[PDB]
């Protein structure tokens, strides 16, 4: 039966229909076969990797307009806290503190790597070509003091203790990408802000019509006077040619929100290069929902 | 139990009685019958004279039983978990994501469609009792209240008196008391059309062989008779045969037992992979939504979704191939059964013979001439030149009471109906086909005085005028039984000359008679005399009550012999069946002399091999002084089956090789079929009549004869030979063995592609890598690109000559074994999986994700709210930007599986031979090869497919990433077949040959 | 422009191939009658 006949019929010394040598020979065949397949797989992977350039990817069409993100890494684009409760905004302030670690001036004091760049937004910096033909490149350095009233050299809660919260907006790193700000016809973009030919402009407004009258005043902090990304930093060369690269940031503070209402806010960059999408709700644009309970 | 009781002989003891015991056992006074006060009371006491159909299950129960057939259970589980995932998805936060709803709807529809396919394959419940209900008349002829009246035949009781005339059907079973010789036709019991003279006297202990029992469903075709009813309805002999044949179950076809073995194997592997990797997803702390999505993806990857529809379509193509050879196949699963058969239990009359008595041999002029007994005149003739041929043509054409019917002359000679008896129409058709018309000779030789066959004188005689130059002026001609004919003859006819009688010719005459009687054939002798004109003038008339013409006719013309001959194709077909390993057993209702002669003629009993009685006659020994293991052929009379035990029948079937059963009952052929089936055999049964209809129902496959077959046997059969060509049987064996070899290949083609469908989900949970393949693109592999290349393998030819092989063992020798599993899953499937993983790594490396960087990236990649994921070059990606790259990898994995299935289709055509020896002469294979790639390129490059299926366009150099893996598959299987061919019993043949 | 790929050319070439391969395979199948 299934007790003694099929498992361990021992008049011919067989376990599941096979002797000892009939087990050994098929196991040796299978380990040799799978070893040869693993060898062929590793060899074809290495011959494929010999076609890959280590300074620039082969295709860059799937990151072709970059994305816009904000630094308190939240879970459903929601920010909800009570300002007289130092446990509700703890994860927000801790995430902001862990991000701005490498922006402190005690981390940018090498001089063979960092360099004092300008103080006005300027033209992009071309450092040559992508081919190690000049080894490691230098990085313009970003002062934390330019994020004023949203840096840490003040109150250490970034505004969350006193009502008014603040977010840090950044653009996704794309290798070799230079953003083009919108050209002057004095009309083109929307609606009106202070035009600079060396700033990629960024605006944060209310989403619906009922949120435009409830978001209150908005403050921008960054390099310069006009709110956006300065173009000095922007030809990024990769983490092989530029480790310790610091991308420029833009701080946005909401000083006069209304209480006990979930407010929906859209932030958006404008350029000739910046594209949008109805399927990707983070391409060149993002949305956030802020509620301050009191 | 009760149908186990139905397989016994019928007990009467009515025929052993006399006119007094019947007067008190049934109360019927034998002259007046019954009054209606007693008859209408016994009718309510006992039951009507009718049959009743069995309980039949309706069509929707038999269809909704197909919706739980093994693979359908795992797919119902998958369809339930898809709706569970959708409800836990879109009723907590995400108001998008109707993806897991359509997937459940698709999986629910796949079960319904494959259930329709498996319902078409089902074995077609037919209506035997409805054709048993047509051999009953509508009117009986009863004698009640002292007179006669014609009532409905359903209102006959057990005991009243029936009167039958020639032309009626018989309403019940009758013990008869007065008949002036009516002849019934007992073909429903014995399969013989020769009529039996019924008589009111007891003649034999067995009630099926006695003269005083008329039976149900037969017909008395002469005279008249009066009988008393002994059985009505379900209690009659043929009613019990109908009950047995409609109560005999179907039985499981051998092809269905092969399907319900790999359903078990594949379900075991699928359930093990599904429930062992679902608890790993709970140890490593997934969420419930991700755990059930992983379970769905591992269930769909494991079920070969389109496989049972492929088997149904391949069997339908083979059945349509067989239908152009005039071989209609009713139940589809009986396509395979004729290939794996090991024992053919054939019927003799109507199946092996032509069921028409015709002239076999003659004995002109001290020499034996053989005729051509073939229905299409395939053989050659005998003689048409000598004078005694024209003389005996005259004699056999003029001493004949038979005649043609009402002008059906356009239909040819051997099939025209006659009006006389068959034994004389056998002479009439030979005279008509070999010497022109007979009516011209019958009018030119005018008849003056005749007297037909008197049953105590053994001849039939007539006087005919000769109108030509010979002029005996009323010549004499007669015919009769041979020894009583040469009792009274002294002049012999040799080439038209007269010679005297010496025993020089007479012991030669008895030599020819003994040799003709050793062929099982009916011989009779013919005579004539040239009358003189000393006592017999012109215009004289003879009278039929006295002697005034000579009854001492010194005549000697010759002997003519008759037989039921074999068909044209049966002697070659029996040899073809025996050369393929099939044991052919004859089972018949005829007497053993004609049975053994026919069985030696068709070749069931071969030369040299002879029975026990031939030994005891060759050595002049009593038969109980010779060892029964000496002979290898046996002829078992059916009356000795009655006292036989079930294990003596096993001895008969075990120790002999050429078996003949004779005088078999309708119930005893069922005993013989079950006795062959009991010691592990697949038994085909061929038949024509109603007395083979139980044995056609018990067998693995029943083959009925089309033209000459009864309406009952055409309902109890699985095949119908639509032109009565028995050599189609051999053809049905050959394409039975071929489709069983063509199925394996297609099954192997459909199993290999399972492996580059399962291993994407395993490496997803072992290595924590972004998921290389989705569930929709798994469904598009099998339900799409795999159907036509698997169906195309059913057109492959045989590699060797398959009719030299023995039949397959049912217990060993499976359809799917451990070697097909090892070859499909363990060897070719792993190369097919590495071919897809290489293409997966290529696209991610070319967009900036190097292969060492992808390990452990699964949680951040799947996160909807992390919109900066760093790649190997430092670029940051949003969530919808990298999902497009993932769906491109899904499309390319699909394309890679399509590319490796080209080489998989090419290596699966042959199992031992090469592609350079067999060729590429299969056009539907090349059509499948083209259309699979056409469908893949259409799905990849069509506009709008990124929404409906989440399929994306491929860049042109990504179509070539799986070419070295197809080349490896091809050269590996060619080298494997070379080692199989050059070492014909070694290790590679023991491990990798299916 | 490294941030642009022409997908319409590859799409048109794939659809031309998908039509031609199907017509050729059907001509191979329906050889005579
Ligand atoms: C691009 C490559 C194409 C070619 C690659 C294919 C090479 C291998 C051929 C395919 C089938 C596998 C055959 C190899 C083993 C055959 C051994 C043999 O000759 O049997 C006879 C020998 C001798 O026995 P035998 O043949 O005489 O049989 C005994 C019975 N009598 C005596 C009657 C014949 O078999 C053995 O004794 C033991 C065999 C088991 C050996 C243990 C495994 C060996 C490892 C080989 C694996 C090779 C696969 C590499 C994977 C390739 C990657 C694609
Ligand atoms: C039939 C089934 C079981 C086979 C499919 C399993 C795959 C072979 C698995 C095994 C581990 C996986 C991969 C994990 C990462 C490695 C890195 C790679 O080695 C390198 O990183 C090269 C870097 C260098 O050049 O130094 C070797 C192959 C590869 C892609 C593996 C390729 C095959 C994967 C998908
Ligand atoms: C992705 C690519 C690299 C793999 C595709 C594999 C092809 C299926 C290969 C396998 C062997 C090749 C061929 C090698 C030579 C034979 C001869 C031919 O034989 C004959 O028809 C001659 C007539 C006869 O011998 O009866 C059978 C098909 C054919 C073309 C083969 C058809 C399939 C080819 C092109
Ligand atoms: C040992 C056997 C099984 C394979 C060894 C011979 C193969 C013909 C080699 C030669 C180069 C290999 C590959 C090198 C590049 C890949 C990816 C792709 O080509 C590219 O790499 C272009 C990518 C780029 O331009 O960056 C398509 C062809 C393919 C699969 C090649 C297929 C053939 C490989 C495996
Ligand atoms: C090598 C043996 C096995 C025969 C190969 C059969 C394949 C179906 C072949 C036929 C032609 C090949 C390809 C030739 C070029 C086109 C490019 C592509 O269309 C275009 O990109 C056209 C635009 C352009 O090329 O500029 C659609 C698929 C593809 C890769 C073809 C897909 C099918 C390939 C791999
Ligand atoms: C018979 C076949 C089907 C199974 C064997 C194929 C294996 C999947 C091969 C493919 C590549 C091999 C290995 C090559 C070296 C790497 C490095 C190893 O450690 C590292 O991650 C690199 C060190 C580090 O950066 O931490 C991770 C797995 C591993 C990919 C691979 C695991 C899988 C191996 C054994
Ligand atoms: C990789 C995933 C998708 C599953 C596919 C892997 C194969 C199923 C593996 C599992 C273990 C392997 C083999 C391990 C050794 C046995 C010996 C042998 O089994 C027997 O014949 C003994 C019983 C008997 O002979 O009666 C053939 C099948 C075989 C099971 C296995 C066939 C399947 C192999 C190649
Ligand atoms: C940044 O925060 C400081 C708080 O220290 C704000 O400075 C105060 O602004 C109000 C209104 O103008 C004055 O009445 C106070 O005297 C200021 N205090 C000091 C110490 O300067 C400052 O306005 C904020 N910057 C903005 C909102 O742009
Ligand atoms: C918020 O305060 C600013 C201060 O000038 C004022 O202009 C604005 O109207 C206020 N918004 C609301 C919604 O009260
Ligand atoms: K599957
Ligand atoms: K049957
Ligand atoms: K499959
Ligand atoms: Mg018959």
């Amino acid at each position: 039966g299934s007790w003694k006949k099929f498992i361990w019929n021992s008049e011919k010394k067989e376990f599941l229909g096979r002797t000892g040598g009939s087990w050994f020979k098929i196991l040796l065949f299978y380990v040799i076969f799978y070893g040869c397949l693993a060898g062929i797989f590793i060899g074809t992977i290495q011959v494929m990797l010999l076609t890959i350039s280590e300074f620039k990817p082969t295709y860059q069409d799937r990151v072709a307009p970059p994305g816009l993100t904000q630094i308190p890494q939240i879970q459903k684009t929601e920010i909800s806290f009570r300002p007289n409760d130092p446990k509700s905004y703890e994860a927000y302030v801790l995430n902001i503190v862990r991000f701005l670690e490498k922006y402190k001036d005690s981390a940018q004091r090498d001089d063979m790597i960092f360099e004092d760049c300008g103080d006005v937004p300027s033209e992009p910096k071309e450092r040559g070509d992508f081919n190690h033909e000049r080894g490691e490149r230098k990085v313009c350095r970003f002062k934390l003091e330019w994020l004023g009233n949203c840096s840490g050299l003040n109150d250490e809660t970034y505004g969350y203790k006193e009502g008014k919260p603040c977010i840090i907006i950044k653009l996704n790193r794309v290798l070799g990408f230079k953003p083009k700000p919108p050209k002057n016809e004095s009309l083109e973009t929307y609606p009106v802000m202070k035009y600079n030919p060396n700033v990629l402009p960024v605006q944060c407004t209310g989403k619906r019509d009922e949120d435009k009258d409830k978001v209150g005043n908005v403050e921008y902090f960054g390099l310069g006077n006009s709110p956006g990304f300065p173009l000095q930093y922007y030809p990024y060369y990769g983490k092989l040619l530029q480790p310790k690269y610091l991308q420029p940031l833009l701080a946005v503070q909401f000083t006069n929100l209304t209480m006990d209402t979930e407010i929906r806010i859209e932030c958006k960059a404008y350029g000739e290069n910046i594209g949008y999408s109805e399927k990707d709700r983070f391409q060149g644009r993002f949305d956030v929902k802020i509620e301050v309970k009191s | 139990r009760d149908m186990d009781e139905l397989k016994k002989e019928v007990s009467m003891d009515d025929h052993k009685l006399s006119l007094d015991e019947l007067h008190r056992k049934y109360g019927t006074d034998l002259s007046r019958g019954l009054t209606s006060a007693r008859a209408a009371e016994i009718l309510a006491r006992d039951g009507p004279n009718a049959l009743t159909p069995p309980p039949t299950t309706p069509e929707w129960i038999k269809f909704c039983r197909q919706l739980f057939g093994g693979f359908s259970m795992l797919l119902w589980i998958g369809a339930i978990l898809c709706f569970l995932a959708y409800s836990i998805q879109a009723a907590t936060e995400e108001e998008p994501q109707n993806d897991n709803l359509y997937l459940g709807v698709v999986l629910s529809a796949v079960v319904i469609i494959t259930g329709c396919f498996s319902y078409y394959q089902e074995a077609k419940s037919s209506k035997i009792m409805e054709s048993f209900k047509n051999m009953v008349p509508q009117q009986a002829l009863v004698i009640r209240n002292g007179e006669k009246m014609s009532i409905n035949a359903e209102e006959v009781v057990v005991g009243d008196l029936v009167e039958v005339k020639g032309g009626d059907r018989i309403p019940a079973d009758l013990r008869i008391i007065s008949a002036n010789g009516c002849k019934v036709d007992n073909s429903s019991l014995t399969g013989e059309s020769e009529p039996q003279t019924r008589s009111p006297d007891f003649t034999n202990e067995n009630p099926l062989e006695t003269r005083n029992i008329a039976f149900f469903s037969t017909n008395c075709v002469e005279g008249t008779a009066r009988g008393i009813v002994v059985y009505t309805g379900d209690r009659t002999v043929m009613g019990r045969i109908a009950t047995l044949a409609s109560g005999l179950e179907g039985g499981q076809t051998p092809i269905a037992a092969e399907i319900e073995h790999f359903i078990h194997i594949i379900t075991g592997v699928a359930v093990f992979l599904g429930v062992s990797f679902f608890i790993l997803s709970l140890i490593l702390e997934y969420t419930w939504l991700e755990a059930v999505i992983f379970l769905i993806g591992i269930i769909v990857a494991n079920v070969p979704e389109g496989l049972l529809a492929t088997v149904t379509v391949c069997l339908t193509l083979t059945a349509k191939r067989m239908a152009r050879k005039n071989c209609l196949v009713k139940n589809l699963e009986a396509v395979e059964t004729l290939g794996s058969t090991s024992t053919i239990c054939s019927d003799k009359t109507g199946t092996l013979t032509q069921n028409r008595m015709t002239v076999a041999h003659m004995w002109f002029d001290n020499q034996i001439h053989e005729a051509d007994t073939t229905e299409n005149q395939s053989g050659v003739s005998f003689d048409k030149t000598s004078a005694t041929w024209l003389a005996l043509s005259r004699i056999a054409g003029l001493c004949n009471r038979a005649v043609f019917q009402a002008n059906q002359e356009n239909l040819p000679i051997l099939k025209r109906a006659v009006a006389g008896d068959a034994s004389e129409s056998a002479l009439l058709k030979c005279i008509e086909l070999c010497c022109g018309s007979v009516k011209e000779m019958r009018e030119r030789y005018a008849k003056i005085v005749e007297i037909p066959f008197n049953s105590t004188n053994k001849y039939q005689l007539s006087i005919h005028k000769n109108p030509n130059t010979s002029e005996p002026q009323h010549l004499l001609v007669m015919k009769g039984a041979p020894e009583r004919i040469l009792d009274r003859c002294s002049s012999i006819l040799l080439h038209g000359k007269e010679q005297p009688l010496d025993e020089e010719l007479k012991d030669a005459f008895q030599n020819a008679y003994l040799e003709l009687g050793g062929l099982g054939e009916r011989v009779l002798g013919f005579c004539h005399l040239f009358l003189p004109d000393e006592q017999f003038p012109e215009g004289f008339q003879f009278d039929t009550d006295d002697v005034n013409f000579p009854i001492d006719n010194l005549c000697f013309v010759g002997l003519i012999s008759m037989i039921d001959p074999p068909r044209a194709a049966v002697p070659d077909a029996v040899g073809k069946c025996r050369s393929a390993g099939i044991k052919v057993i004859m089972v018949t209702g005829d007497h053993p002399i004609t049975a053994k002669a026919i069985a030696k003629g068709v070749g069931i009993i071969s030369e040299g091999n002879e029975t026990v009685e031939d030994i005891a006659a060759r050595l002049n020994i009593p038969v109980s002084q010779v060892n029964p293991r000496d002979a290898k052929a046996c002829v078992v009379h059916g009356s000795d089956l009655k006292d036989m035990t079930s294990e003596q029948l096993d001895d008969i079937l075990k120790y002999h090789t050429e078996i003949v059963f004779a005088r078999t009952s309708p119930q005893q052929k069922l005993i013989i079929v079950e006795g062959c089936q009991r010691q592990g055999a697949i038994v085909a049964v061929t038949g024509d009549g109603v007395n083979d209809s139980p044995a056609l129902k018990k067998a693995d496959i029943g083959v009925a004869m089309g033209i000459a077959g009864s309406d009952v046997s055409k309902q109890a059969a699985d095949m119908i030979l639509l032109d009565d060509n028995f050599a189609s049987i051999v053809t049905g064996v050959e394409e039975g063995r071929l489709i069983f070899d063509n199925l394996k290949k297609s099954i192997a083609y459909t199993l290999t592609s399972n492996i580059p469908e399962i291993t994407p989900f395993l490496i997803f949970i072992i290595a924590n890598i972004p998921l290389p393949l989705g569930t929709v693109t798994i469904l598009c592999i099998d339900l799409g690109t795999d159907m036509v290349p698997a169906i195309s393998l059913a057109y492959e030819q045989a590699e060797s000559d398959i009719m030299k092989r023995q039949p397959r063992n049912p217990k060993t020798d499976k359809l799917v074994n451990e070697r097909l599993i090892s070859m499909a899953y363990g060897q070719i499937g792993m190369i097919q999986a590495l071919g897809g993983f290489f293409t997966y790594f290529v696209i991610l490396a070319e967009n900036g994700f190097l292969p060492i960087h992808l390990l452990g990236l699964r949680v951040d990649w799947d996160d909807r709210w992390i919109n900066d994921v760093e790649d190997s070059y430092g670029q940051q990606w949003t969530y919808e930007q990298r999902k497009i790259v993932e769906f491109t990898c899904h499309t390319a994995f699909f394309v890679s599986i399509v590319v490796v299935q080209w080489a998989d289709l090419v290596i699966c055509k042959t199992r031992r031979n090469s592609v350079f020896q067999q060729g590429m002469k299969n056009k539907i294979l090349i059509f499948g090869l083209f259309e699979e790639t056409a469908l893949a390129a259409f799905l990849s490059y069509c506009p709008g497919m990124g929404v409906a299926l989440r399929m994306y366009p491929l860049k042109p150099t990504w179509w070539f990433c799986a070419f070295p893996y197809s080349l490896l598959i091809f050269v590996y299987d060619e080298v494997r077949k070379l080692i199989i061919r050059r070492r014909p019993g070694g290790w590679v043949e023991k491990e990798t040959y299916y | 422009d490294p941030f642009y790929y022409d997908y319409e050319t590859v799409r048109n070439g794939g659809l031309i191939f998908a039509g031609l391969a199907f017509i050729v395979g059907l001509l191979i199948l329906l050889s005579r009658r």
